RNA sequence: GACUCAACACGGGGAAACUCACUAGUUUAAGACAUUGGAUGGUGAUGCAUGGCCGUUUUUAGUUCGUGAAUGAUUUGUCUGGUUAAUUCCGAUAACGAACGAGAUCUUAACCUGCUAAUUAGCGGCGAGUACACUGUACUUGCUGCUUCUUAGAGGAACAUUGUGUGUCUAACACAAGGAAGUUUAAGGCAACAACAGGUCUGUGAUGUCCUUAGAUGAACUAGGCUGCACGCGUGCUACACUGAUAUAUAUAACGAGUAAAAUAUGCUUGCAUACUUUUCCUCCGCCGAAAGGCGUAGGUAAUCUUUAUCAAUAUAUAUCGUGAUGGGGAUAGAUUAUUGCAAUUAUUAAUCUUGAACGAGGAAUGCCUAGUAAGCAUGAUUCAUCAGAUUGUGCUGACUACGUCCCUGCCCUUUGUACACA
């Protein structure tokens, strides 16, 4: 129950682009993510906006290494 | 071996136990008293 | 000649003549290796 | 009045109409009198052991069963009778007695309300079984 | 009368034949068509009744028919591939070829996704066996063409 | 036996609120009773099925065929004599080759159907398909089983 | 009106169109259902020879049967059927007040 | 059976010039060609020979022979 | 043909003939085209000539490139470590960044929309009754809002979410709550690179060469054989009983699958010709038949009929046995009555009667398996004129034990050694 390189990178693109829009909220994260990129699974958007979500938390208290 | 008869706290296990019969006879015995398992007191 | 009605020998695949290994399911009539060669174009896709 | 839902244990979908009445509760056309085993006969009684009997003389209840062997019909019973009875009182009686209800289930066991989610998995091919496989000799 | 399963199963029997009889027939064409000089070609049914891949292996297979270099004539066809606007592709050549023993040669350009069911929509295949010298040579052509989008990328404005 | 607490009321009124061997059991009796119906000249040594390989060993085994196709048509609305032997069909043991479903004999049982169309408890539909209870016989098999229940709660 | 048709897609498509057709006017159209798909399974072995532990492969061919009913006059059926169509799903139509 | 008729092969020349096309079927033992009733064996025969002399240009597909008429041919159904 | 895994109920190979390649023989031209040249056919020879397809290496995680760096093959990247089902990530770093493979995707199965739809599905609605209850219940004929169940399209839902641990508080794991579901939810399908001198020319009119070509190794017909049996090794079935056989009764599945030959009349010598119409597959049902089956008819080219609000067996309940090769066990045998087929003997299968063998739980070895799984129990389909003890699906009854480890076995990795590279 890891992530991929594709699942992590699209994770590292938000939060470049739109960390505006974000807050640590896991249904808003996941519209955000529906509306900016385009995955054509509902799965694997759910793990999208789970691993945003997570990279969020990550940060706020501290530097994540990258972004 | 042990060629049980027929001609001569109750259960037929029991019964066959006691008197060594054939668990047929045990069941008539039992049966007659009253008068697929078993349980008789 | 023999009554050649009913049996393996009566009848053969479609495609290639040969009697043994007949898909005869559904009159289909394709001996089974041609038939998994032509199974996309019949329209017979492998999901599970 | 009158109220429709199913249980479900592997397939054997009993549908449970829960209607205004006497306090009767059948299947098909039989009372539960019968069932089938004397031994699985409590798996069915048992919702209705622990609601209380006084409860159910307000409520009719006829059962719809299709579909399953034996044990496994029973459980969809017993299930569609611990969804229905709670949801008849969820519309038609008061909140806080069907709460209490569930509570109640709760206590007593999973299954009753909630589903048992297992089904047969396919057989694959090099065997008889899903798992199990022919053998080798070497 | 005549059942709907037992149909369809006639229907597919059919559809494949008409293919065969294409493939028979036009070694000269550009051959994908299927949707029903040509007059011959329409009694024959009737009497019977009552960018892509398969273009480009035949053309490869002509190609060898001819007798090119055949490691020339490959690149060519990846060329050509290429400037259609394939993604990717791939070519292989088995058989004789040369030699007597063996030999099986591959001719990839641009990248070309092999497992899933993207690969069964995103890429056209086709098979030719074109029969030369002292055997047959083995064509078979794997073309990936322009995605509607691949379920890899997650494409950020 | 049966009996015990239950958390609700039996409306005893038609055969299916009554337990079925019981009832079976009773139905044989009283046919016996009467001498209603007879039982036939091959009856005492024929076997019910191919699955058997052995006679019945109940002596009024034909009485409680009787009862248990009553009862079968009670539940369903058109019975044929093929859907019965079906019914009434077990596991044949072919010895080695393992066990396959075996179809019963079904020529004892159309004789019973034929006995009880004589007596006038079943009934050829013409309409529909093979032979249903006739509605007195179904009256007949309602009161039998109102006395059983009866009988029961004494 | 019977639809039999192996794509589903496509299939549903031509049913909306259909329904749209209908929504025109002067249609009592009951909704499009769809038949219990009996699928055409095939389970050959894998390989022309006996080599190679005897895998077998299960295609599926499954046919989408859907149905639809009107209260009409033919002409006016025949013109809502009218929505060009192709070579893929096999239309029949039942002009039967019965 | 080794007879063929002359009237048969003129029949079924004629009918070759009609189509210009024959769908023989190449099986031994079917009696009959779809439209003429004529033994199939006698056909297939007939057309083989085309074939040999370049009258006629074959495509065999799968069971069916799919015959296509030669401009020669054409030219000689003439007669 | 195939010979360790990766041949041995495998070639869909359950062959009475056909299949048929074999044996004993007998026919035939299916000898095109200019007795000659010359093709045509081959279940002939060769898979070590090949095509395609399939297998295994391997369903594991592996393969490769661009540039850079380190005479050359090459190496690095692609790694001490942690983590992962995974070259899955993190972290370290002469690499950084890609691409295929994994993951994603597809198909089911899992729970919802009490939104989309209502037959060939139901539920009610309600007339009509037949039985019995109290002051409604069970059951059929006739007529026609709801979509919970029945079908199946589009959506939704789990992301380790919230809680708490362990972890470089990195990637991540363990527990708890919620929940239909917390091992990518379960199961498959797909299948990189490179091979193996793996299999298949007995699947092919994919196909080379060599052979054969009328006293044919072509095709066709008549038998016979693949099933022959001191024996060795497979895969299975059935058993060795009392948690059981026997026999009655009761209960209840899911996936399914189902359409040239015969009948009757006319005309002539059992045969032909002519006319005309049901039958060729699933069998309802009604009669005959111990049984098998038969005859008559009925529906079904199928959510309508077979038949499916029940087609099965284990189940369960009540009887007979009573531990005794026993009524456990049904081998082997003997004799009929059918059905299939032109044809049943070397007995197709089926039924009826009888025959009552080995086996008292299995030695050396070795196989399969972690949750609807093992096992038991059946059953649909594939072959099929007929015939499952096979395969392949489907269900029904529903365990034990882990929840890990490298001890064996087999793969993979780093280091190391090599005189091996056919490894
Ligand atoms: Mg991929
Ligand atoms: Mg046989
Ligand atoms: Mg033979
Ligand atoms: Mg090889
Ligand atoms: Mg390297
Ligand atoms: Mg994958
Ligand atoms: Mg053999
Ligand atoms: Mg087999
Ligand atoms: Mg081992
Ligand atoms: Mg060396
Ligand atoms: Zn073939």
């Amino acid at each position: 129950r890891v992530r991929t390189k594709t699942i992590k990178r699209a994770a590292r693109q938000i939060v470049e682009k739109y960390y505006a829009k974000l807050t640590l909220d896991f249904q808003i994260n996941k519209k955000i993510t529906e509306e900016v990129a385009i995955i054509p699974s509902k799965r694997m958007k759910n793990k999208v906006a789970g691993f945003v979500t997570h990279l969020m938390k990550r940060i706020q208290k501290g530097p994540v290494r990258g972004i | 071996k042990l060629n049980h008869a027929v001609f001569i706290v109750i259960t037929p296990s029991a019964i066959a136990e006691k008197y060594k019969v054939n668990l047929s006879v045990a069941r008539a015995v039992i049966n007659h008293l009253a008068d697929s398992q078993k349980l008789y007191t | 000649v023999h009554p050649k009605k009913y049996g393996q020998g009566s009848r053969q695949c479609r495609v290639c003549s040969n009697k043994h290994a007949i898909i005869r399911k559904y009159n289909i009539n394709i001996c089974r290796q041609c038939f998994r060669e032509r199974a996309d174009i019949i329209g017979f896709k492998k999901y599970r | 009045k009158r109220v429709q839902t199913f249980g479900k244990k592997k397939t054997a979908v009993a549908v449970a109409t829960v209607t205004n009445g006497k306090g009767l509760i059948k299947l098909n056309g039989k009372n539960l009198d019968l069932v089938e085993p004397y031994i699985l006969k409590t798996k069915v009684y048992e919702p209705l052991w622990l609601i209380g009997s006084g409860k159910l003389k307000n409520l009719d209840i006829r059962i719809r069963v299709k579909g399953g062997g034996q044990t496994s019909q029973i459980y969809a019973i017993r299930q569609a009778i611990g969804k229905g009875i709670i949801s008849y009182y969820q519309k038609y009686v008061d909140e806080s007695t069907k709460k209490e209800l569930k509570d109640v289930l709760l206590r007593y066991d999973r299954s009753l309300l909630v589903g048992d989610t297992r089904r047969c998995e396919p057989k694959k091919f090099g065997g008889k079984g899903a798992r199990a496989r022919y053998q080798k000799s070497y | 009368p005549i059942s709907k399963k037992r149909k369809f199963i006639n229907d597919g029997v059919f559809q494949a034949e008409l293919n065969e009889f294409l493939a028979r027939i036009l070694a000269e064409d550009g051959y994908s068509g299927v949707e029903v000089r040509i007059r011959e070609l329409t009694s024959l049914v009737q009497k019977r009744f009552f960018l892509c891949a398969m273009a480009q292996a035949e053309s490869l297979r002509y190609k060898l028919l001819k007798g090119l270099a055949v490691r020339r004539a490959c690149y060519g066809v990846l060329r050509h591939i290429m400037e259609s606007g394939a993604k990717g592709c791939e070519v292989i050549v088995s058989g004789k070829l040369r030699a007597q023993r063996a030999k099986s040669m591959k001719f990839r350009d641009g990248y070309l996704i092999s497992t899933g069911e993207p690969s069964k929509r995103f890429v056209n295949t086709a098979t030719r066996s074109a029969q030369l010298k002292q055997g047959v040579l083995g064509i078979k052509v794997k073309i990936m063409l322009p995605t509607s989008i691949l379920p890899d990328n997650i494409s950020v404005l | 036996r049966l009996l015990e607490p239950v958390p609700f009321v039996k409306t005893n009124n038609c055969i299916k609120d009554v337990d079925a061997d019981l009832f079976i059991r009773s139905y044989a009796t009283h046919l016996k009773l009467h001498n209603k119906i007879t039982y036939p000249k091959w009856c005492t040594f024929v076997k019910t099925g191919k699955g058997r390989k052995l006679a019945p060993l109940n002596e009024d085994w034909y009485f409680i065929r009787a009862s248990s196709i009553l009862r079968r048509l009670y539940l369903h609305p058109d019975i044929g004599v093929g859907f019965l032997r079906r019914q009434f069909s077990s596991k044949q043991r072919r010895g080695v080759a393992p066990n396959h479903t075996s179809l019963a004999s079904g020529k004892i049982l159309r004789s019973i159907l034929q006995q009880l169309e004589n007596l006038g408890y079943v009934e050829q539909n013409p309409k529909k398909k093979g032979r249903r209870l006739t509605t007195k016989g179904e009256n007949a098999i309602n009161n039998f089983a109102r006395y059983i229940n009866k009988k029961v709660y004494n | 009106i019977a639809l039999t048709s192996k794509n589903l897609r496509a299939i549903e498509k031509v049913c909306s169109d259909i329904m749209k057709g209908a929504k025109e006017k002067n249609l009592n159209v009951s909704g499009p259902v769809r038949l219990p798909v009996k699928t055409l399974r095939i389970t050959t072995r894998k390989s022309p020879c006996g080599e190679g532990t005897n895998t077998w492969d299960r295609f599926e061919l499954r046919i989408y049967k859907r149905l639809i009913d009107l209260y009409s006059q033919c002409e006016v059926v025949t013109q809502m059927t009218s929505i060009n169509i192709d070579p893929v799903v096999e239309v029949e139509v039942i002009i039967t007040d019965s | 059976y080794s007879y063929i008729p002359k009237q048969n092969k003129k029949l079924i020349y004629e009918y070759l010039f009609k189509e210009g096309v024959i769908v023989v079927e190449k099986d031994a033992k079917i009696p009959r060609h779809p439209h003429l009733n004529v033994p199939n064996l006698h056909i297939m025969m007939t057309l083989k020979s085309l074939k040999s002399r370049n009258y006629v240009e074959e495509k065999y597909n799968w069971k069916h022979q799919y015959f296509i008429l030669n401009n020669e041919g054409i030219e000689y159904l003439r007669e």
